């Protein structure tokens, strides 16, 4: 259930980290799907391909476009596939941080949180611009809408938000293309107030959601702004005062002190975001309130510690060398998706070294050794 | 191991075509995908055209419908006819080409020049 207030605005590049691997673990004749996980980049704009023996495979999906904390964008490129002896894949990646193409080859060998995040990014001449929004409860998407999509609605992508009737779609639609229509506003706006060209392409980000606790009630709410991948301002964590991180930032925020916006913001924060949040985890507890503990077991090389098919994606993978934390020499990889609602992980540092995992839905922490 | 031989560029009036040519060494069971990238007037260099040995083609949205890539597979040359060609089009052409282990090889590239 989304926010509906869209208030205007008044008034750095990250290149991609890349994961290639199977949904499953390999298996010859066995159906499977192969993934590819770009994570951390900025701008948005990407060029994924995944390869076979040299060659695009051409029946290529990806995920919904979102990004982390700290603004950067993630994608999960997939496709489904049949490993056999010879074939090879890879993954292809092209960004604009790249002088060329770089390509990854695939070695075959509690608490609870509702939240939205909408991505804008400019096109000039080549029409409105690319709007993205996706909604999330915990680490399980819902929800998305694309401007470039033929629906032009807000579709379902979890079975239990599919139970909800033409009134909820209906009003989701409206609050969204509502939140589009804002954001194309603001990017106009925005490069006005930085003396920017009409012809370069930026990118403006909104998020905003709710966490709640065991008990199902209000623990903290967030609602930011950024441009360019940049923090731009921030609504703090008491809900009604406003962080403005530049000049163009302060006008934004004396008009939106003004206007209020911030009592509105939290009453829908402390209250109707909350409030749905519960419908969801109820509707769809089959799938929500699952714990799936991480498989786990031990790789030498000529000492990798692994973790599979968990969820939620909340791990903790630690060496310890005599019991003593070994941050240092310690190659710990993103928690990445498996494309089934799961999640993987995996670090690397030998009989003195041990591995601890620490997930929520373990009985209790387990310790791992050569 | 992999050379690519890369020939056909230069200076072109704007209307004008080119066709660049791409030989690769080795092997005929050494290379499958080939094509071509340019280089943008930044950092990054963007897809133009290119080709699997079974023939399978792919564009860049901002050629598509005046470059056509063709393939001699006996050889593996892949050859670019570049029509109707813009300022725009400018750029550095930078071949390559995939091994079936997925390997990438690069050219020294074709400097293309439009008026």
């Amino acid at each position: 259930y989304m926010l509906d207030l869209q208030p205007e605005t008044g008034c750095i590049q990250r290149t991609p980290k890349i994961q290639v691997y199977s949904r499953h673990p390999a298996e010859n004749g066995k159906s499977n799907f192969l993934n590819c996980y770009v994570s951390g980049f900025h701008p948005s704009d990407i060029e994924v391909d995944l390869l076979k023996n040299g060659e695009r495979i051409e029946k290529v999906e990806h995920s919904d476009l979102s990004f982390s904390k700290d603004w950067s964008f993630y994608l999960l490129y997939y496709t489904e596939f049949t490993p056999t002896e010879k074939d090879e894949y890879a993954c292809r990646v092209n960004h604009v941080t790249l002088s060329q193409p770089k390509i990854v080859k695939w070695d075959r060998d509690g608490s609870h949180s509702m939240r939205y995040f909408f991505t804008s990014v400019s096109r000039p001449g080549r029409g409105e611009p690319r709007f993205i929004a996706v909604g999330y409860v915990d680490d399980t998407q819902f929800v998305r809408f694309d401007s470039d999509a033929a629906s032009q609605r807000m579709e379902p992508r979890a079975p239990w938000i599919e139970q909800e009737g033409p009134e909820y779609w209906d009003g989701e639609t409206r609050k969204v293309k509502a939140h589009s229509q804002t954001l194309r506003v603001d990017l106009g706006t925005l490069r006005g107030c930085y003396n920017q060209s009409e012809a370069g392409s930026h990118t403006v980000q909104r998020m905003y959601g709710c966490d709640v606790g065991s008990d199902w009630r209000f623990l903290r709410g967030y609602h930011q702004y950024a441009y360019d991948g940049k923090d731009y301002i921030a609504l703090k964590e008491d809900l009604r005062s406003w962080t403005a991180a530049d000049m163009a930032a302060q006008t934004t925020k004396h008009k939106w002190e003004a206007a209020h916006v911030a009592e509105q913001l939290r009453a829908y924060l402390e209250g109707t975001c909350v409030e749905w949040l519960r419908r969801y985890l109820e509707n769809g507890k089959e799938t929500l309130q699952r714990t799936d503990a991480p498989k786990t077991h031990m790789t030498h090389h000529a000492l990798r510690c692994w973790a599979l098919s968990f969820y939620p994606a909340e791990i903790t993978l630690t060496w310890q060398r005599d019991g003593e934390d070994q941050t240092q020499d310690t190659e710990l990889v993103e928690t990445r998706p498996a494309g089934d609602g799961t999640f993987q992980k995996w670090a690397a540092v030998e009989q003195r070294y041990t591995c601890h995992v620490q997930h929520e839905g373990l009985p209790k922490p387990l310790t791992l050794r050569w | 191991e992999v050379k690519l031989v890369e020939s056909g560029g230069g200076l072109v009036q704007p209307g004008g075509s080119l066709r660049l040519s791409c030989a690769a060494s080795g092997s005929i069971f050494s290379i499958n995908t080939m094509g071509w990238y340019r280089q943008t007037p930044g950092k990054q260099r963007d897809l133009v055209a290119d080709i699997s040995s079974g023939g399978s083609t792919k564009y860049g949205d901002s050629v598509k419908g005046r470059f056509t890539i063709s393939r001699d597979n006996t050889k593996n040359t892949v050859y670019l006819q570049m029509n109707s060609l813009k300022p725009e089009d400018t750029a550095v052409y930078y071949c390559y080409g995939l091994s079936y282990s997925n390997d990438d090889y690069w050219g020294q590239g074709t400097q293309v020049t439009v008026s």
